[PDB]
């Protein structure tokens, strides 16, 4: 029947007012905050859903409401808690982290949301040495990208803020001291040479004056195990770089340290994507190591399952709902004991199987 | 060094270092006067979590031991 | 074969076995009680009792399979349904509430009534004589008929392609284009009949 | 990874104890090892009495 | 069996023995295959079920 | 056609015993083996010292018996000792086999520096398994 | 008598490479390194030349025992593979059988 469509979806499109009485509920994202909070950061298939059925939905599930609940009692005062999502492939780490997004997106938070951090450490066809530091490299291309998309995350609080120090860019280009965080982040879309320092520019001065109380800042960094592990990256010795050489993976390190306060740190750990760890590594210590484990702690390691029996009823009802499963036999009983059986309540696996049928 | 060891020892270890660092930070946003280590590390919250954090460098890393784990970090934070 | 001829091929039928023993033909209820008493090959591998399991899809991912490839095979199979369904959800989305009754979003419904638009009725089979090669009409099979409709369909896509498109892409944009009777596939069996007709005649040079 | 001072002393420790090679030595310089742990193919039995 | 058997065809095959007798949901099956490739051990999986 | 150690058909004159009968396709399964050492068991050495033996005492037994073996003999190897078991057509007198016994022995213990014992079954005539 | 001239050159070739193996060991020993100076190599580079041919162990073929045949040969027994199949198709030769499978 269709008794869990009507638990399919709910009317609060405010990421505030859900709790658990709207768990296994899919609830839309408004279009213009895809186009300003997700510009990025939404996994590739799910972009795929969004595009054909014409509509963002989200369900809401018990990992993604405790998380909410940590960010809303959040002591300013005392220092940033970094949140890590684990999970096994496909239970929805990057989505549950994108529901936390939304959330602070939509109070006015300062998003510095990393879609993905093991893009940084592969598949690099410029890389360039930095005149800060001789030793470190500069990804010219990546680091231009991330910035557009911050730019227009965060395009309201670019005037707001301002710089508190003078950097030289070159020679004849300067930015003065209390000019607005937004000049930064044109100088580095302008001239991609310096893109790779604007960016520890702008990581730099946020986490300076978050603590003035000015904004908040919700540091989200999607495939955080990237940042402790080994690359793929040779210098001109054909000899492989290290995480810390990479001057993009250097700034991020101390982002996610709880050295500072006026914000809340989650990240999310994905062993897809992931250089020279095994398939069925999930766990926190298996994909950060024994670096990354102690770089992180004390953290607070959120556990993301597979669909439980109510959440399994809904998705199913969700694409039913929108005439995806076109098959004959999928509306019936058997289609769907079967399509649990082969998916195992997976949500990616069913998503996968679906999309076939 | 650390490296070296093959049974996790919580003290003088990163993780101490760690937490210590966020419990200083933790008192100084209350306001209070600057604290000794012995007295932050000597609490029965940090008791909990050196605990935890060696059962998972030792015993063995799983979703049961993570569970306990996650338990330590709330009380040792403060959070709700 | 390791099965002696008196092995039984297996039926993975699951409504057969429980239908009620009256409503079962008395024809079908003596292969029951004689199949007691006899051997059954194992079910093979690919063989289940899926209610998605479709032998016509089934046999197409083995036509397109290379050096055993199944699972890349069923991967270019599955992507190409997808791709076929979410090709007909954008035109049923942008289309009005009139033109949206006739879209058809089911992909199983569209390779099927495809692959049925391009299987020809005659066929042309080359013979010779006095010297030279002189083919001659032939009335195909049910068997043959099915197999030149998918033998033509995975060559026109797998040839005739630009380089960088991919086989779940050019896949899907032929058994849609078959599907509504303008395709390639389609021509190639306009011309297997035309030629017939040409030599219509001349069929009398058959000695099979 | 590299080898701490712990781990390298400890090596040597050990190879002193097993009567290992102790120093760093090349490959190429392993050769004289294995040239006088083994019995040269001209001095094993099946050679020199190959024949009745 | 989704992480041991990643492939659809091979978790198919560990379906057919209960799907065919509506028995799905009904049983908690523990296995122990050793040998042969992936389809193999799917397989032998299946009859010893 | 395959000539290997095959005892062909003549017109039904040709007595042939049952070693003779069996083409090399039966051993091991109707005939056994003539020589029986350890030299050819997995993980064993010493097969081709073994095999070059027997070559030598299949020649040395055929010459100091001339025209006084039946069939082909059988040796069997137990720790260091050898042991020749022919059968012996009984040919010559009763006093040159225990000589021909005596020298042969000596002979050969000396010559392959292991206790060597000669075992002789003496037969009316040679047993014909078929004739072919 | 030997079963032919080839098989009393290679008989010689086996006995003087023992004679002079451990000599080509050691002098050998002091130029597969990078420990000693290249000069001393180099000399004893020369020393192990000027040796006779026949004790360098590569000029020694592994033929036939009993017909001194050079190639096809079987090294656990020493026979060309005409001879071994002379003795196992009759029983000759312990635990050899034909392969039926
Ligand atoms: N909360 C959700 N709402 C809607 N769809 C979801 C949700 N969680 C998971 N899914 C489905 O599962 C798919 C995979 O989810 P996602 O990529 O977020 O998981 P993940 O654990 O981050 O994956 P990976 O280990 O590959 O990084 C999505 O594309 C979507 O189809
Ligand atoms: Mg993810
Ligand atoms: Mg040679």
């Amino acid at each position: 029947a269709e008794r869990p469509r009507t638990v399919s979806r709910t009317s609060d499109s405010d990421p505030a007012k859900h709790g658990e009485q709207h768990e296994g509920q899919h609830y839309s994202i408004p279009l213009q905050d895809l186009k300003t909070v997700f510009p990025h950061g939404l996994p590739p298939r799910y972009m795929m859903q969004v595009k054909t059925f014409g509509e963002a939905c989200l369900m809401v599930r018990k990992p993604a409401l405790e998380l909410l609940g940590y960010l809303k009692n959040t002591n300013f005062a005392h220092p940033a808690v970094r949140y890590l999502l684990y999970g096994e492939k496909g239970t929805g780490k990057t989505l549950s982290l994108c529901h936390a997004v939304h959330f602070c997106a939509r109070h006015d938070w300062l998003i510095l949301h990393i879609p993905d951090a093991h893009l940084w450490v592969k598949n690099c066809r410029e890389l360039l040495q930095s005149t800060h530091n001789k030793q470190r490299f500069d990804q010219p291309l990546e680091a231009s990208t991330w910035l557009k998309n911050f730019k227009t995350t965060n395009e309201r609080f670019l005037s707001q803020i301002k710089v508190q120090e003078k950097y030289v860019w070159n020679k004849r280009e300067s930015t003065e001291k209390g000019s607005p965080l937004g000049e930064v982040v044109e100088q580095g879309l302008t001239r991609v040479r310096n893109a790779t320092d604007a960016v520890g520019v702008v990581l730099k001065e946020l986490k300076a004056q978050s603590a003035l109380g000015l904004f908040h800042l919700l540091v989200a960094v999607d495939g955080v195990n990237a940042l402790w592990g080994r690359t793929t990256l040779k210098k001109e010795d054909r000899t492989l770089i290290a995480p810390e050489e990479l001057s993009l993976v250097h700034n991020l390190r101390k982002m996610v340290k709880n050295d500072w306060h006026g914000g809340a740190i989650v990240l999310s750990l994905s062993q897809t994507g992931s250089l020279f760890k095994s398939r069925t590594a999930y766990l926190p210590h298996e994909l950060l190591g024994k670096e990354g484990f102690n770089a992180l702690e004390p953290f607070l390691p959120i556990l993301i399952p597979n669909y439980n029996p109510k959440e399994f009823e809904s998705s199913f009802q969700y694409y039913l709902e929108n005439n995806w499963l076109q098959h004959e036999k999928a509306s019936t009983e058997e289609g769907r004991k079967e399509l649990r059986f082969l998916s195992n309540c997976n949500p990616e696996q069913l998503e996968r199987l679906c999309a076939s049928l | 060094t650390e490296e070296d060891m093959d049974e996790y020892v919580w003290a003088k270890s990163s993780s101490e270092n760690s937490v210590l660092q966020t419990l200083l930070q933790m008192r100084a946003a209350e306001s209070s006067v600057a604290p000794s280590r012995e007295e932050l590390l000597g609490t029965k919250e940090v008791e909990d979590y050196q605990k935890c954090v060696v059962r998972l460098k030792n015993e063995g890393e799983n979703e049961a031991s993570l569970a306990q784990y996650k338990e330590s970090v709330k009380r040792l934070l403060n959070l709700a | 074969s390791r099965y002696a001829p008196e092995f039984r091929e297996p039926l993975i039928d699951k409504e057969y076995y429980r239908k009620p023993v009256a409503e079962l033909t008395e024809e079908e209820k003596y292969d029951q009680e004689l199949k007691k008493t006899q051997f059954i090959k194992a079910a093979a591998a690919t063989e289940t009792s899926s209610v998605f399991a479709d032998p016509v899809i089934s046999k197409f991912t083995n036509m397109m399979m290379k050096g055993g490839n199944k699972v890349l095979a069923r991967s270019l199979m599955a992507q190409t349904l997808e791709a076929v369904k979410r090709k007909q959800f954008e035109k049923y989305r942008a289309a009005s509430a009139e033109e949206q009754a006739t879209i058809e979003r089911n992909p199983y419904r569209i390779f099927h009534e495809a692959l049925k638009n391009c299987e020809p009725v005659i066929g042309l089979v080359p013979i010779l004589k006095g010297g030279h090669f002189y083919q001659v009409p032939v009335p195909l099979a049910d068997r043959r008929r099915r197999f030149l409709a998918m033998k033509w369909m995975i060559t026109e896509c797998r040839e005739n392609k630009p380089r960088r498109t991919l086989m779940p892409e050019k896949l899907s944009h032929e058994l849609l284009e078959a599907f509504h009777n303008r395709g390639p596939v389609i021509k190639r069996k306009h011309n297997m009949h035309k030629m017939a007709e040409a030599n219509r005649a001349l069929a009398h040079y058959r000695w099979w | 990874s590299p080898l701490s001072e712990y781990a390298l002393r400890m090596s040597r420790l050990s190879a002193r104890i097993f009567g290992e090679v102790a120093r760093s030595t090349d490959s190429k310089s392993m050769k004289v090892v294995s040239l006088f742990s083994e019995q040269p193919l001209a001095k094993k039995k099946e050679t020199y009495d190959w024949y009745p | 069996y989704l992480i041991y058997f990643p492939i659809t065809q091979d978790r198919e095959q560990l379906m057919f023995p209960f799907h065919f007798l509506d028995r799905l949901e009904r049983h908690d099956v523990t296995c122990t295959v050793s040998g042969g490739g992936r389809s193999a051990q799917a397989g032998a999986i299946r009859l010893a079920m | 056609k395959n000539r290997a150690a095959r005892v062909r058909v003549a017109k039904g004159n040709k007595p042939v015993s049952y070693e003779e009968a069996h083409a090399p396709h039966y051993i091991a399964h109707r005939k056994g083996w003539l020589s029986l050492h350890t030299g050819n068991l997995d993980g064993e050495d010493h097969a081709a010292e073994r095999t070059l033996e027997d070559v030598f005492l299949r020649k040395f037994m055929m010459g100091t018996f001339p025209g006084c073996l039946a069939d082909q003999i059988v040796l069997k190897r137990r720790a260091n000792q050898v042991d020749i078991c022919a059968l012996v057509l009984r040919q010559l007198p009763a006093h040159k086999f225990y000589f021909l016994v005596g020298y042969s022995e000596t002979l050969l213990s000396h010559f392959y520096k292991c206790p060597v014992r000669l075992h002789l079954q003496t037969v009316p005539s040679k047993v014909v398994y078929k004739y072919i | 008598y030997y079963v032919d001239w080839r098989m009393l050159r290679d008989l010689k070739r086996r006995k003087m490479a023992y004679e002079y193996a451990d000599e080509r060991l050691r002098i050998n020993s002091l130029r597969k390194n990078t420990i000693l100076p290249k000069d001393l190599q180099e000399m004893a580079g020369d020393e192990i030349a000027a040796l006779p041919r026949d004790s360098c162990p590569v000029r020694i073929r592994n033929r036939c025992v009993m017909t001194s045949r050079p190639r096809g040969v079987k090294r656990r027994w020493r026979l060309s593979r005409i001879v071994f199949r002379h003795l196992a198709d009759h029983g000759l030769l312990s635990g050899v059988q034909r392969a039926i499978w």
